[PDB]
């Protein structure tokens, strides 16, 4: 009766109960075992915990599944030991990336059916459900993460698939340049722990400068831009541009020596790829999801941006929402607990007949 | 333009009430039947260029076709199906090449109170019957 959604990302998984404003549960999207051979594997923030006597692996990578067994002991970990449910009574809504392979959404559809045995499913484009969560049907999402950013523009709640735009840059990829730019500072971050700092130090003290060559100016003129931070063992560190120059990254991606255009840029690409007909919506309703689009100032860059590309007249809105680190899992909420939608849901009786390819017929 | 053709229309109005006309397109870029209350003649140039329109890696794909004085966006464009649908609510289109990736073609319009994709199995599978047949 009460449905589940679950939204699998690259570093972190949301999951949760349909009609809830928020996720229950959001945990580190990793699989834990033993250095040695207590359990034969740990999932979440108790991998995270016991980290130095485990071995780390990270079954989705660019938003894409790709250790199936690692996957399920997730879905498990999830649905047992997170939500404390059991699968087969109950629907289960589940997110997947845009231009997520045909048999990638089989497998799912394969598992959640014949060994989770969930009385019905689903599965919905993330970008598309960030939409949802803004009230909207019909716009342009950028949805950025950490494995993974995606232009997705998208009509009357369905993406256009031949104008989606994936780039494999996203906060991961900023962390580990924010750690590559702090070693010109002095100090010295290599481990997968102190990458976690940087992580820490990338979320409270980065952010995007309106102008950058404006803000170098500023920063290399003074220290009214420093920030000091504190690492775990006692040290205090100070940094200064750094904190605009991690994020112009996906403003500018040879700054981690790849070729591709800017976050701005490829949002124009994407809307230029749809039909004109539909590009004022488009433009007007400029959605950003995910983790990696929360670096204040980010929302006026891009507004600034677009508007030097677009028509000249071109009425541009940039909808950043507070709750965006969350915005996917919050429109599978809603998309879930809708009266309307109990039609959707591909039944056990459905699978049975048809079996995995089923989840073409009934979700796009 | 045989008994089985008419007896495919039948069925997939019969089966689909949303369905408001249909057009079959033959292998020569031709109208084999469609049903009386839509001509789809003066539209078969645009209808033939989106059938055998093939991308290279650049270039854009037509995003927009008319048929009988409606304007209906591409929203989906595989070898299997094509949908197109008209942002002012005058209905849809389903254009699914026969064979696959073929010259030929069922074409269904969509009553507009219809989600476009809804009738897609079915017509799918009426232009697989018709691979023999035209
Ligand atoms: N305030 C913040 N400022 C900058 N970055 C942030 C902030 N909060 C979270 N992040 C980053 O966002 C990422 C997590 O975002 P999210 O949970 O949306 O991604 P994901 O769904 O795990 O991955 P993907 O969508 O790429 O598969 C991390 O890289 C994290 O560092
Ligand atoms: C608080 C938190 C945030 C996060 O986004 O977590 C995800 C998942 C995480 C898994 C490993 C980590 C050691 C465990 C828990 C940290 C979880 O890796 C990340 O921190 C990776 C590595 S550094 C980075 O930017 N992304 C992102
Ligand atoms: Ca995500």
């Amino acid at each position: 009766t009460t449905a589940l959604v679950c939204d699998n990302g690259s570093g972190l998984v949301k999951a949760g109960f349909a009609g809830d404003d928020a996720p229950r549960a959001v945990f580190p999207s990793i699989v834990g075992r033993p250095r040695h051979q207590q359990k034969d594997s740990y999932v979440g923030d108790e991998a995270q915990s016991k980290r130095g006597i485990l071995t780390l692996k990270y079954p989705i990578e660019h938003g894409i599944i790709t250790n199936w067994d690692d996957m399920e002991k997730i879905w498990h970990h999830t649905f047992y030991n997170e939500l404390r449910v059991a699968p087969e009574e109950h629907p289960t809504l589940l997110t997947e990336a845009p231009l997520n392979p045909k048999a990638n959404r089989e497998k799912m559809t394969q598992i959640m059916f014949e060994t989770f045995n969930v009385p019905a499913m689903y599965v919905a484009i993330q970008a598309v459900l960030s939409l949802y969560a803004s009230g909207r049907t019909t716009g342009i999402v950028l949805d950025s993460g950490d494995g993974v950013t995606h232009n997705v523009p998208i009509y009357e709640g369905y993406a256009l698939p031949h104008a989606i735009m994936r780039l494999d840059l996203a906060g991961r990829d900023l962390t580990d340049y924010l750690m590559k730019i702090l070693t010109e500072r002095g100090y010295s971050f290599v481990t997968t722990a102190e990458r976690e700092i940087v992580r820490d130090i990338k979320e409270k003290l980065c952010y995007v400068a309106l102008d950058f060559e404006n803000e170098m100016a500023t920063a290399a003129s003074s220290s009214s831009l420093e920030k000091s931070y504190e690492l775990p063992d006692g040290q205090v560190i100070t940094i200064g541009n750094e904190r605009f120059r991690c994020p112009e990254t996906l403003f500018q991606p040879s700054f981690i020596g790849m070729e591709s255009a800017g976050i701005h840029e490829t949002t124009y690409n994407s809307i230029m790829k749809c039909d004109i007909d539909i590009r004022k919506d488009l433009y007007a309703n400029n959605v950003m999801s995910g983790g990696t689009t929360m670096y204040p100032g980010i929302a006026d860059r891009m507004q600034k941006e677009i508007t030097a590309l677009a028509p000249s007249t071109m009425k541009i809105k940039i909808i950043a929402p507070p709750e965006r680190k969350y915005s996917v899992w919050i429109g599978g909420s809603i998309l879930a607990s809708l009266s309307t939608f109990q039609q959707m849901w591909i039944t056990k009786q459905e699978y049975d007949e048809a079996g995995p390819s089923i989840v073409h017929r009934k979700c796009f | 333009m045989s008994e089985k053709i008419e007896g495919i229309i039948d069925d997939l109005l019969n089966v689909e009430e949303n369905a408001d006309a249909i057009a079959i397109i033959g292998k020569d870029g031709q109208i084999v039947t469609q049903t009386e209350n839509w001509n789809v003649s003066n539209d078969l140039e645009i209808i033939n260029e989106l059938l055998n329109e093939k991308l290279a890696l650049g270039e854009k794909g037509i995003t927009s076709l008319s048929i009988q004085g409606i304007k209906y966006m591409i929203v989906e464009n595989t070898e299997e199906r094509k949908i197109g649908t008209n942002i002012t609510g005058k209905g849809h289109v389903l254009i699914c090449p026969i064979p696959i990736g073929g010259p030929g073609a069922l074409i269904a319009y969509v009553n507009p109170r219809a989600g476009p994709r809804d009738l897609l199995f079915n017509v799918q599978e009426y232009a697989k019957k018709l691979i023999n047949l035209i």
